[PDB]
């Protein structure tokens, strides 16, 4: 019966450690917040810091059309924000990513986008809501909101195309498997766990003396 | 006679061996062949079982065989059995020399003499039926809570069991025996890395095929009846080509083709049987994805299978098929010395991995794999292998 | 020149985040310490709690001889201690594991062993120092300290043998690749990151109604 | 003539194509054949280069070829070149039909007309030489510090370059040309998943071998001299067997064997050349581990290679070897239209992965891989593919 005792005990622990981890995680999320704050500050004074990081990060360029780099180069600023700090209503793994593009003459407007990523129940998948952005005027051909019919044979063609640029990423949601941007959740996770958290390490490497890094 | 009689009958005399006969717990499972909805006779039940064997010489393992037996029940006394041969493998760490061919053939005879009613006694259903049950749907918290209220209430932490949930069936001692297998040679099947053993002898494509075909030829004679239907198939080969191998077969009725012919339902998916790790299962499921299951005739199936690499870029593989009645009437519930039936999936897997899981690039592993099995049967199961006095002249 | 500014800054951050992580890690190590304390307490009142966990944990039995289970069954208690709490002289990933065996009549003494695992410089490998323990009297044949010559043909035989039991694990150091216990570092890591931290989850599963789990 | 002439000469007339000729930066590397210490002539330098090609039809890629050229320097004017052919691959997404065989042969002619001195101008050494250098040995912190003291001191963040560290060599325009390759068929080499394309045509073992052998036969005639030494080898086959394939060869001097014979140093390791992804390299290194490198004769090497699975359980593979002098004198520094020479490993790899890295189970990827290349050459390199007006009757 001291056995009925010890069992009831462990069961308490079991329901606890679930909420205990949410704590060790909320700690790191807090510790990190102001550190990124300082850093970003510096970054913000460096020219072409982001332009440089994104073109050096090897894995990145796998996910997006080559043409996207003309626009990618314009990326003044990238900020990652973890939502679990603004309300216990949010998965420790939820976060948002803000970008700044400084556009180009008679082709790409200047803008700033924040897409939001949070997990959804069912071990839980990561997902996204669509968010607006001004596709370059070259991507007129493959613009979704410029295509009369996506089910038409030449319409599904052109849609599938623009869905492979980075802008097609901003629509991604992770609920239309095979229908949206490819691997959009991995990409988002790239940013949130590698590109943003090490953006510096990469800028240093791109800064190698002698063409060959 | 006993398995033990059999093996001893095909091992050199005076010689001593040991062997393992593990056998899963007969589990009620889905239809071997995929049934079609609107169809008069669809199976009543399918009873799967796994036989696994492993020989030992001088405290080293050197051979193992994995065969599945499926017994299908259409109704009261319309039954049918199928022997499928999945994997046989050696690791060349036998000190003495033996006919792996006759070992294998024998082992199969033995499985062929088994009375199909053996598989019919208890049958772990596919989905079973007062609550308070711990199960795969019980968090650790829950379970603990449960163990607590069950203790505060009863003196102990166990329950009542009369407990009969465990299916039971019967059929005619003599039924339609089938045998199916797919020859494909590989470096190893059950002994990892043993291909890094020099003394290990690998048969190539056309070498395996004759080997196997001799084992079935021997069986069709000794064990099956004179109208038994035997078929061979060699993907990417010519009906003339096969007949020329077949003319090597002592058995008279060997023909080109397979035993799934059946003019009734001329569509692949409803004819091709589905087995572990099989290419037939493989290609099939492939077509489930790319959605062509209701579009490929059995006729076509064969033709397409040959392309799509795998076969296109691999040595000779053949599909053999048998379908007949056994000479004698199969009638052998095996002794505790004939099989060893683990308490669970968990324990069954456990003992198999002691072998299949070991590394064999060194006689170390084969020695290891033996000790770890005897140690274990003794310890956790109060048992031990069977000893063999080989009794075969020359 | 405000560029010479921002660069010097990031470099500070760079040397910092190394020591920042040592912090988020030391936090979790501290949070966990007393929780395991409570739990272990309960466990300690359960009979054959460890005997049960070790025989249910599937992966475990791959690493050690089958015969070792007669002795393994005797394991009253297993405690994991992370060294980074007792002096900043220790890798956040360093730790010790204490076992208790309650032996058996005329074959296995009753004992308690603590092997210590810490990382060594060079990304750093995990390593161990040898620690004493009374091998069962059956393992006389394959006892290292009962073998006259390990280089003799029948001596290397028998040594290699006892090196495959769990007791041969207590010698492991991770500096004699191919010479000692096989995968001894993985095993140690098993204990420290899965077996001990979830020992409960496994005991619950072994407690499944109906032979077949 | 130009590569552009060549390809156009073997594509159907009126037809338009596009193609990519990427070429690495000639890098001073270790000896092709493993040298032995105590040996009179050991190479002075080995100059590696990679040629990579890819054809396009209607904005889809459909073919690509990967060949390495190695130029060895024993001294002042004792030189020697070797063409190795690693991978050729198709994805069956060509709308029109073409002779992949003549495309490949041609491309090789062209590489054969190249003056070996082309590879001799600049050569990125294997290990280069006032500090203050950022490099793979510089933490991000460090590097930043550096960029800071270099800015506070100079107006900018760059340095001085005259900068000449970049080796330079010369040899006789006419040298010993060799060609080596190892036929092995596989589902795909450079176009992932393209085997999931139906319209893709795969040659089996004995199908590849004749294909390749026809390409070399054509070359030995048109391009090499009448005493050139040509050899074939078919692992697990009979010297009589090969001679029977060889009797199919228009070239007179085709013999059984290989071009590494050399009675001087009768030991495998010091004869077998070592190439990317090659089985010869493979088996070799295998023996480095299991320590048998100073124990297997070249004679033995061949014999052992055949066993040890791989070959033992794979279709026909053959090793072809050439060693002679070219008819004409190779003498062609290629135009910017003939090659495209990325600034770095980094960029080179970058453009190759646009192709080799794509998925091809759908004409989607092949379309993708084309656009992404032209987009990219234009963007980051101010260049673009070569357009082709096919000019071959029938
Ligand atoms: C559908 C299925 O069940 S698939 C399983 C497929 N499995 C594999 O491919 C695993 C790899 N293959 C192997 O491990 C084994 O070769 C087996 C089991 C296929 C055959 O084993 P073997 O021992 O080679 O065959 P067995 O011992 O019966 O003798 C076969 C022949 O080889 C000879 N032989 C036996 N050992 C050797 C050896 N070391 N070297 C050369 N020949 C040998 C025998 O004399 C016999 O030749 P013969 O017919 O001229 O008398
Ligand atoms: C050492 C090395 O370089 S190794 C590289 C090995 N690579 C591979 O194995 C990749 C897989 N193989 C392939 O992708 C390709 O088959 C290749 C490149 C090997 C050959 O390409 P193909 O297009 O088949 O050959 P090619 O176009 O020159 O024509 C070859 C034959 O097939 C025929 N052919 C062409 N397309 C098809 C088709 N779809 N179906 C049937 N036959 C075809 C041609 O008529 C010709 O036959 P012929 O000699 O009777 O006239």
């Amino acid at each position: 019966n001291e056995h009925a005792k010890a069992f009831l005990g462990l069961a308490k622990c079991e329901e606890e450690v679930d909420a205990i981890e949410r704590e060790v995680e909320l700690y790191r999320l807090n510790k990190m917040k102001p550190v990124y704050e300082k850093r970003d500050a510096y970054i913000d004074e460096i020219a072409e810091f982001w332009k440089i990081v994104l073109s050096q990060h090897v894995s990145f360029a796998n996910y997006i059309r080559a043409s996207d780099f003309k626009y990618i180069d314009t990326i003044d600023k990238i900020k990652v924000e973890w939502l679990a700090l603004e309300s216990e209503m949010y998965d420790t793994r939820d976060f948002s990513i803000t970008f700044h593009f400084h556009g180009i003459e008679g082709d790409f407007k200047e803008q700033q986008v924040t897409k939001v990523f949070q997990i959804k129940k069912g071990d839980g998948i990561l997902t996204s809501e669509p968010v607006p952005i001004e596709w370059p005027q070259s991507y007129d051909s493959i613009n979704p909101d410029l295509i009369k019919d996506k089910r038409s044979p030449e319409g599904k063609k052109k849609y599938r195309q623009g869905m492979k640029t980075i802008f097609g990423w901003f629509r991604w949601t992770g609920l239309k498997p095979g229908k949206e941007f490819p691997h959009g959740d991995s990409l988002a996770s790239l940013f949130s766990e590698e590109i943003y958290p090490f953006c510096v390490k990469y800028y240093a490497e791109a800064q190698r003396d002698l063409e060959d890094e | 006679m006993s398995l033990n009689d059999f093996l001893s009958s095909v091992l050199p005399v005076s010689e001593q061996f040991e062997y393992l006969s593990l056998q899963s717990i007969p589990l009620e499972t889905h239809a071997v062949v995929t049934p079609n909805k609107d169809d008069k006779r669809v199976p009543k039940s399918t009873i799967k079982t796994q036989h696994f064997f492993s020989l030992f010489h001088q405290g080293k393992v050197f051979f193992s065989l994995e065969v599945y037996v499926y017994v299908t029940l259409w109704d009261e006394a319309d039954a049918e059995r199928l022997i499928f041969v999945s994997k046989a493998d050696t690791n060349g760490y036998c000190n003495t020399r033996v006919s792996v061919r006759d070992i294998t053939k024998i082992i199969l005879e033995f499985i062929l003499s088994i009375d199909p009613n053996y598989y019919l006694q208890k049958v772990k259903p596919a989905i079973r039926s007062s609550p308070e049950l711990i199960s795969a749907a019980s968090t650790p918290a829950r379970t603990l809570r449960i163990l607590a209220r069950r203790l505060k209430q009863s003196g102990s932490t166990v329950l009542k069991e009369q407990q009969d949930l465990y299916l039971s069936f019967t059929c005619p001692r003599e039924i339609l025996t089938k045998i199916c297998l797919f020859t494909r040679p590989a470096s190893q099947y059950l002994f990892p890395d043993s291909s890094k053993n020099s003394k290990k002898h690998i048969l190539n494509g056309e070498e395996l095929m004759k080997w196997w075909g001799f084992i079935l030829d021997r069986l069709l004679i000794e064990c099956f009846q004179n109208d038994t239907q035997a078929k061979l198939r060699i993907p990417g080969e010519d009906p003339a080509r096969v007949r020329s191998y077949l003319r090597g077969m002592k058995y008279p009725l060997w023909q080109v083709g397979d035993i799934f012919t059946s003019k009734e339902n001329s569509l692949a998916v409803y004819n091709i049987p589905l087995f572990p790790d099989d290419p037939k299962a493989r290609f099939i499921h492939q077509l489930a994805e790319e959605d062509r299951l209701l579009k490929v005739s059995l006729s076509s199936f064969w033709i397409e299978l040959q392309e799509r690499q795998e076969f296109k870029l691999s040595v000779t593989s053949s599909v053999m098929g048998i379908s007949g009645y056994s000479l004698a009437t199969p009638s052998l519930f095996p002794s505790s010395a004939d099989v060893i039936v683990p308490k669970s999936r968990k324990q069954f897997r456990a003992i198999k991995k002691y072998i299949t899981g070991e590394e064999y690039d060194t006689e170390e592993g084969a020695i290891e794999a033996f000790t770890n099995i005897r140690d274990f049967l003794l310890l956790r199961m109060a048992t031990n292998l069977q000893s063999l006095t080989g009794k075969r002249e020359h």
